[PDB]
RNA sequence: GGCCGGUCCGGAUUUCCAACGGGGCCUUUCCUU
RNA sequence: UAGGGAUCGGGUGGUGUUUUUUUA
């Protein structure tokens, strides 16, 4: 991705193909892990463009509100990807129906700089422009866990190691760090009584997850107070927008309900 | 309505004719 | 809240003030009014600021207000 | 105040408070050249020129590279023997940041000015 | 055509010269970018066809 | 008939015959094609292959081509079909490039010019069309940027604040 | 360097010395300087002197065309055409085949790894480009196997392992070298590079690149001229890779040459039948020259030189009929050129020459102006080489084929069993005698009303241009001579008839009366002056002089100058003819002043009559002044000047 | 102090619904000015009634330029005229009842605002110097 | 540098297309200034 | 440093009740 997207192999010193729609640069791109002929990119038109290299052509584009920082495909689903864009949430999109971003992982306070999947395909990791990475389950849409440290700052590139155990976070202050994914487990082989106990009370926490003090303990983290202030004032202004929207919905005839997943899409070429 | 009896140079022509005839 | 400071949604552009947009524009609009005495067309401003009178059938067409001038009760208009 | 100076104050304190995009009007061509060279050296990112008929609005998108721009008032002549002492008493360290001069043959920073072997009057600085 | 309808009026020999039993061919064509949009719509359709495989 | 005094081309004679043909089909037009005159026309292909006709009008009749332009351009897109056609002005100089763009696009509108300065030092100069007439506007955008390219030297990309 | 940077920079306003003439300079310079031993080394050494540091794509590309300028200078003068440059090429092929604890080091700055290793390869690529165009020194009787077998083992390396810079030129060299029978190792190299271009098409996801296009040209030459072409399914794959690229014909060219080669070698490939369909499509609809022409070539070679199904062989002609109405004005002409090639270089012409005749008639009745000339030409060529029964039924349908019958009569006459054509002319005479009813009288009445569709007319004028019955035709020709171009054609026909065989006075007066109330009018005026010189002699001469005085806007003034030139005893008949030519003694006014100088140059009695006529014009001015002074438009006498300026 | 201004559009080949010519506009303008209408009022009247967007973009030149070009120009600029006659009205009112020290303060401000554009107009010399308050 | 015959069964003739460069050159024609 | 809830003055839009209808 440059001023225009070029496809080339390592055997010839010229671009084998131009691939762009029009005159707009390509801010990032990523191939697929399976159906490897297909790939996606994100341009500074606030746009997602999918390309297929069999037909050697771009094949669809959507425009969203704010600029998409980084794509990452799914290793398991193979036609779902995640876009991380500058409004403070990541978007688990489909590919075959690009009009409803079928999940929205919301809990950030600034621009989400990159994201990748775990190789097990059900737990993704976003690193954002606020000084904190966080790891999401796929089918929730809120933070499973927040990692931050005082020395990391403006964390730009976070990737997931190929055994779904470690989270590599490369920041802006220079350092690149290792983290565990499951932050409470440990990485040694365990005797089967320990394995049975840890797995047992893992299942037990899972089924008693909705008790109202197990939930507050398992939900309590310690965020830096910049993120705390930004999250709570984001909450009060979101409640304000919801209240004023409720007043207009009370009066006006047809302000139709749009889904939260359909909210950020501003357009799509090839409507069907 | 809001016409003016001043402000134009043909109006200084008519008012110099006024100020020399009277 | 948090907005793309480039080209935003048209739903927000038609919402914010006509000065504060990225490229400013008007919001008044011209419109063809039929004076009901003799049916012929004249254009008129929206924030019309004065009493236009269609000189063909010189009745009255709109009296002005602080904002949009209201039209005189038998008139018929096409926005353009 | 000036037109370059308040735009530089805007893109300074806006990223001090940590945003990604800024707006700056009236966007004169010296502002165009001044942040042209800083996106050439990789201190801001891409920037758009919205062009109305009035003056134009430059929208700079930027990451957390930059920490301080700044103008110099007034804009006085400096020699090839002077730009080293101005980089001394104007930047924190030596081989880090730049000092932007209006040279005669172009508009450049100090290293490309001493590379093309020209000079001019001092304009501003960024590190 | 008008010339064909004025000429071929009397004689029985029509199956030799009036071969034009079918209408015309070969549209204008469409311009470059619109042709690009059309065949990349076809590309999106065959791509969704080729990953509906992976659905199962 | 109504050309400038230089000897025209044969296709200029054909489009002049189309002009006198529309003048033969007179009384539906309001004597609008009486004060016509053109300095010269010139036709040039686009990267799409099909050609475009720049007709230079000596500019009382840019505004004289007032509401007749749409009717006569579909008329001559029927008569001398398939070649995209445009009417232009003629001879700081940013003003004359601005004006030839402004009547080059259509009498539709332009609503805003952007030019983004990329991180490689390149620039991209976008012009922004109105919201309207889009089903016939989109068919000729590459032609418009090609004729602005070879009529100015500059590089311009047209787009609409719409879907495509 | 710095002068080039300041010449291509931006903060640099103007000078007159701006266009860089150096690229032209070197192509003009090495003409003299081609020592090709020492000063050419001092040419190529500063190339490397910058090609060992860092060079972008911009500097690379301008250096590549600079080397093209060098090679164009070598094309102009090739100083020694005997192998001292060839040894030089072979020569450059051989050329381009605890102490830190005390070490103070201060002002640290790292270098980058680009500087050595890009320039390890790029100089080699550019030397291979320069050298291999030097081997495309094309001078005939300098290619021998003993000359080239030293170079085959060098180019066999830089064909395979080159990465795209020179490969396009190396197989261009092999296109030039496919004629000369080489050694067995080198023919193996030919087949090996055929496998190489096969793998090139197998790896490249577009055939509209210059590499694949040049390789298609090489496989064209390899198809045409070798002993045994093979891998037929592989070239079927190649052709199937070619066919979806032909939605975009853009310098395909070479690809059509490849199509030409295998359709000439006549290999049975079932995808070629779809290739023919798509090439017919782009043959009509493609909006360039010469690509439509090479597509006509391949489609025509397929249609004439391959087999077909016995419904498809007429279905393609039904496509020809359906493209004969094509809305653009040049694709239809390409259709006409292919129909011309169908009629020319058979019983197929007889079998198809009925539908083709009807469609060429409908294309003659079309709306395109310059295509109607090609329609007439193809109609003439189809009628001349037709058979007996085909032309008989064609003339029958043309005769029987009301303005439709008029146009069909005109077309059948223009194509025109000469007795059968005279029988058609008899029915056309039955049309033509009924085709003269008060039209020229209505035209004169319209001229008088102005001073206060002629379809059958133009058809009968064409019939008169084709042609006591002819005397009655010449009488009707005077009836329509006495719709401006229609009356001009009628006047040309009557002038030809009167040149063939009171009447002259009537003809000259009706000719003069038409000018008052064109180049064809100038021809009719010259013919009428010929008739007046051939001609109540003095009475008709005074009538002609009175008509010239009534004539004397630019066409009528030129007619007056032409009538005065036809009039000029020298003055005894020309007394009553200078009553207006001396009165004229605004480019039309400058031409009228030149006409007055011509009338004055072209004499004692004539000068006396001219002085008397000048006194008579002074007397007429006195009479008009007396009428005006007896009448006395006060403000209207200046309103003309105030409205003019 | 806040903002209250019109925002003239980005268009300058205005406005494509204008059936009217470009000579009847100048005719209407000289009609209104020889009816005795100030530049602001002639502009607003043909904006509303004979609907132009603005004459500087329908005609190729502003209305002060075309008033000078048809020989109908003012002898003092419009702003100085309106501000002078406001000054004489507030002076007449204070002359009537001389206790109004608020009108005195406002008259001081009005005369200072007169002197501002007065010395501006002397420096540009549209009305000639020696000019001080009629 | 490529594409087309027509002289004869691969050497001379030719049309068009592109890339450089060459020459006359289109725009103060009416006006004090 | 920003955000929020009101309130006053003006404007725009919505569409329910107070309002009304050929006097402005
Ligand atoms: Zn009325």
């Amino acid at each position: 991705g440059g001023a225009k997207i070029h496809l080339w192999d390592v055997n010839r010193l010229k671009p084998v193909s131009d691939l762009s729609w029009g005159a707009d640069n390509i801010t990032s791109l990523k191939f697929n892990q399976n159906e490897t002929d297909i790939l996606a990119s994100t341009g500074s038109d606030n746009s997602i463009v999918l390309y297929d290299l069999r037909t050697n052509s771009p094949t669809q584009k959507i425009v969203q509100t704010m600029r998409t920082n980084a794509i990452c495909w799914n290793p398991m689903e193979a036609f779902n990807f995640v876009t991380a864009n500058e409004d403070h949430n990541a978007y688990y999109y489909d590919m075959r129906n690009l009009s409803r971003s079928l999940n929205v992982f919301k809990d950030h306070v600034s621009a989400v700089m990159d994201v990748d999947f775990s190789p097990t395909g059900d737990e993704i990791v976003t690193g954002s422009y606020d000084k904190s990475i966080r790891i999401y389950k796929t089918n929730h849409g809120h933070s499973r866990e927040i990692y931050h440290t005082k020395r990391m700052q403006h964390v730009f590139q976070v990737k997931y190691s190929m055994d779904s155990k470690y989270i590599i976070s490369g920041s802006d202050d220079g350092n690149v760090r290792l983290w565990r994914s499951k932050a409470w487990e440990r990485s040694n082989v365990k005797t089967t009584r320990e394995k049975n106990k840890l797995e047992y009370d893992e299942k037990l926490k899972e089924r008693f997850r909705h008790m109202p003090e197990i939930k507050r303990i398992s939900r309590h983290r310690h965020v830096p107070q910049v993120i705390k202030k930004a999250q709570e004032i984001k909450n009060i202004e979101l409640s304000s927008i919801k209240r004023r929207e409720a007043n207009e919905r009370r009066t006006r005839k047809d302000m139709p309900y749009i889904s939260e997943r359909k909210k950020q899409i501003v357009g799509t070429v090839h409507k069907y | 309505k809001k016409a003016k009896k001043d402000f134009y140079r043909f109006q200084v022509r008519e008012r110099k004719k006024q100020e020399i005839n009277q | 809240l948090v907005q793309d400071l480039l080209h935003p949604t048209a739903a927000s552009e038609a919402r914010k003030h006509k000065l504060k947009t990225l490229v400013q524009g008007p919001r008044s609009y011209f419109l063809d009014v039929k004076c009901p005495g003799c049916l012929n067309i004249t254009t008129v401003f929206s924030h019309a600021q004065t009493a236009v009178t269609c000189e063909s059938c010189s009745t009255i067409l709109c009296t002005p207000t602080g904002g949009k001038a209201k039209l005189s009760e038998g008139t018929s208009f096409r926005r353009k | 105040s000036s037109v370059l100076a308040d735009a530089l104050n805007a893109i300074n304190n806006a990223e001090k408070t940590g945003k990604r995009q800024v707006l700056l009007r009236p966007s004169s061509k010296v502002i165009i050249k001044f942040l042209q060279v800083m996106q050439k050296h990789g201190y801001i990112g891409e920037f758009e020129y919205i062009d109305d008929h009035r003056s134009g609005k430059i929208v700079v998108q930027l990451n957390g590279r930059l920490n301080k721009c700044g103008v110099i008032s007034p804009r006085f002549n400096v020699k090839i023997g002077d730009i080293e002492k101005w980089t001394a008493n104007l930047l924190p360290a030596r081989q880090f940041g730049y000092v932007i001069l209006t040279t005669s043959a172009g508009i450049m920073d100090h290293e490309e000015a001493r590379r093309k072997h020209v000079s001019g009057k001092i304009l501003g600085f960024v590190y | 055509t008008d010339m064909m309808n004025v000429i071929d009026d009397r004689q029985v020999i029509e199956n030799a010269n009036l071969l034009k039993g079918k209408s015309s061919t070969y549209e204008v064509p469409l311009p470059q970018r619109i042709q690009q949009r059309h065949d990349r719509k076809a590309a999106y359709e065959i791509s969704r066809q080729e990953v509906s495989k992976w659905n199962d | 008939a109504k050309i400038l005094s230089q000897a025209p081309t044969e296709l200029e004679l054909q489009v002049a015959q189309a002009f006198v043909e529309l003048e033969n089909s007179s009384p539906e037009l309001k004597a609008e094609l009486r004060p016509l005159q053109f300095k010269s026309i010139r036709e040039i292909d686009v990267a799409g292959g099909k050609k475009a006709l720049a007709i230079f009008v000596p500019v009382p009749s840019l505004a004289g081509f007032h509401k007749v332009q749409t009717k006569l351009t579909r008329e001559l897109e029927k008569k001398f079909q398939d070649r995209h056609v445009i009417f232009l002005a003629e001879r700081t100089l940013t003003a004359v490039h601005d004006k030839i763009l402004e009547d080059l696009v259509f009498p539709t509108e332009i609503v805003g010019k952007r030019v983004r300065y990329l991180v490689g030092g390149n620039k991209i100069q976008k012009v922004l069309l109105d919201s309207k007439d889009v089903q016939q506007i989109d068919y000729k955008l590459e032609s418009f940027q090609a004729v602005y390219n070879k009529l100015t030297g500059k590089q311009i990309v047209f787009e609409i604040p719409s879907e495509t | 360097g710095f002068a080039g940077e300041e010449k291509d920079s931006e903060n640099y306003h103007t000078k007159v010395k701006e266009i860089k003439s150096n690229k032209s300079y070197d192509a003009g310079e090495i003409l003299a300087s081609n020592i090709s031993l020492t000063e050419f080394g001092t040419l190529l050494s500063p190339v490397k002197a910058l090609l060992m540091v860092r060079i972008n794509l911009r500097n690379q590309n301008k250096l590549s065309e600079l080397l093209r300028r060098y090679l164009l200078g070598l094309n102009h003068n090739s100083d020694s055409e005997s192998e001292s440059i060839l040894k030089f090429c072979h020569q450059l092929f051989q050329e381009s085949e605890k102490e830190d604890f005390f070490l103070v080091n201060l002002e640290s700055k790292s270098y980058t790894i680009n500087s050595n290793s890009l320039l390890l390869n790029s100089t080699l690529q550019k030397f291979a480009l320069d050298l291999l165009r030097n081997v495309i020194t094309r001078h005939r009787s300098f290619l021998t196997v003993s000359h080239l077998e030293g170079f085959i083992p060098f180019l066999r390396d830089s064909l395979l392992s080159e990465n795209e810079g020179v490969v396009i030129s190396t197989l261009r060299i092999l296109i030039t070298l496919i004629r000369l029978d080489f050694s067995d190792e080198s023919s193996e190299i030919f087949k090996n590079c055929a496998r190489k271009v096969l793998n090139i098409i197998k790896v490249s996801p577009s055939t509209s690149s210059e590499l694949c296009q040049m390789g298609l040209k090489f496989l064209s030459a390899f198809i045409r001229h070798t002993d045994s072409t093979l891998k037929d399914t592989a070239l079927s794959y190649v052709l199937g890779r070619v066919l979806p690229d032909l939605n975009e014909p853009s310098r395909q060219g070479l690809a059509f040459n490849f199509l030409k080669a295998l359709v000439s070698k006549h290999i049975m490939l079932p995808e070629l039948y779809d290739i023919a369909d798509t090439t017919r499509e782009i043959m009509v609809t493609n909006h360039s020259k010469e690509i439509r022409d090479v597509s006509r070539s391949v489609y025509y070679q397929f249609l004439m030189e391959y087999d077909q199904s016995k419904g498809r062989l007429e279905k393609q002609f039904k496509f020809m009929v359906d493209n004969l109405q094509y809305p653009t004005e040049s694709g239809r002409q390409s259709v006409m050129e292919l129909i011309n090639l169908i009629i020319t270089k058979p019983a197929l012409l007889s079998k198809l020459s009925s539908s083709f005749f009807l469609a060429l008639v409908n294309v003659s009745f079309n709306d395109d102006a310059p295509r109607c000339r090609e329609m007439a030409s193809v109609l003439i060529s189809t009628m001349l080489p037709k058979l007996e029964n085909k032309d008989l039924e064609i003339v029958e349908k043309y005769i029987a084929a009301d303005n439709a019958s008029f146009l069909n009569l005109g077309l059948r006459t223009y194509k025109v069993s000469i007795g059968f054509e005279h029988t058609i002319e008899l029915d056309e005479l039955a049309i033509k005698r009924i085709r003269y009813i008060l039209s020229d009288t209505s035209v004169g009445s319209e001229h008088q009303w102005d001073l206060v569709f002629s379809s059958y007319m133009e058809a009968t004028e064409s019939v008169y241009k084709h042609g006591w019955d002819g005397i009655i035709t010449c009488l009707l020709y005077p009836h329509s001579w006495v719709a401006n171009l229609v009356h001009q054609l009628i006047a040309n026909k009557d002038k030809l008839e009167i040149s063939l065989t009171t009447i002259a006075t009537r003809i000259l007066h009706q000719l003069g009366a038409p000018s008052i109330p064109a180049n064809v009018s100038i021809k009719t005026l010259v013919n009428i002056s010929i008739l007046w010189k051939e001609q109540t002699g003095e009475d008709l001469k005074y009538t002609t002089a009175i008509d010239y005085m009534v004539t004397r806007g630019i066409i009528r003034s030129d007619e007056h100058r032409m009538d005065s030139f036809m009039s000029k005893a020298l003055l005894v008949q020309v007394l009553d003819e200078d009553e207006v030519i001396a009165e004229g003694e605004y480019l039309e006014t400058y031409y009228s002043r030149a006409v007055d100088e011509e009338q004055e140059e072209l004499l004692e009695d004539k000068l006396q009559v001219s002085d008397f006529t000048k006194i008579y014009t002074a007397v007429k001015q006195t009479v008009l002044e007396r009428r005006k002074e007896r009448r006395s438009a006060d403000k209207k006498l200046r309103k003309h000047a105030r409205s003019r300026e | 102090k806040g903002i209250s201004s019109s925002a003239i559009p980005y268009s300058r080949n205005a406005p494509a619904w204008f059936k009217l010519s470009s000579e009847s506009v100048i005719e209407q303008i000289v009609k209104y000015a020889r009816k005795g209408l100030t530049p602001s009022q002639i502009g607003v009247l043909l904006r509303d009634a004979h609907g132009v967007t603005q004459a500087r973009v329908i005609t190729g030149n502003k209305i002060m330029r075309i008033l000078k070009s048809n020989g109908l120009a003012p002898e003092i600029p419009e702003d100085l005229y309106y501000l002078i006659k406001k000054a004489v009205s507030v002076r007449k009112h204070l002359e009537r009842n001389r206790k109004d020290k608020d009108a005195k303060f406002r008259l001081i401000l009005i005369e200072s605002r007169i002197h501002r554009l007065a010395r501006y107009y002397r420096t540009v010399a549209v009305l000639p110097p020696n000019w001080k308050y009629e």
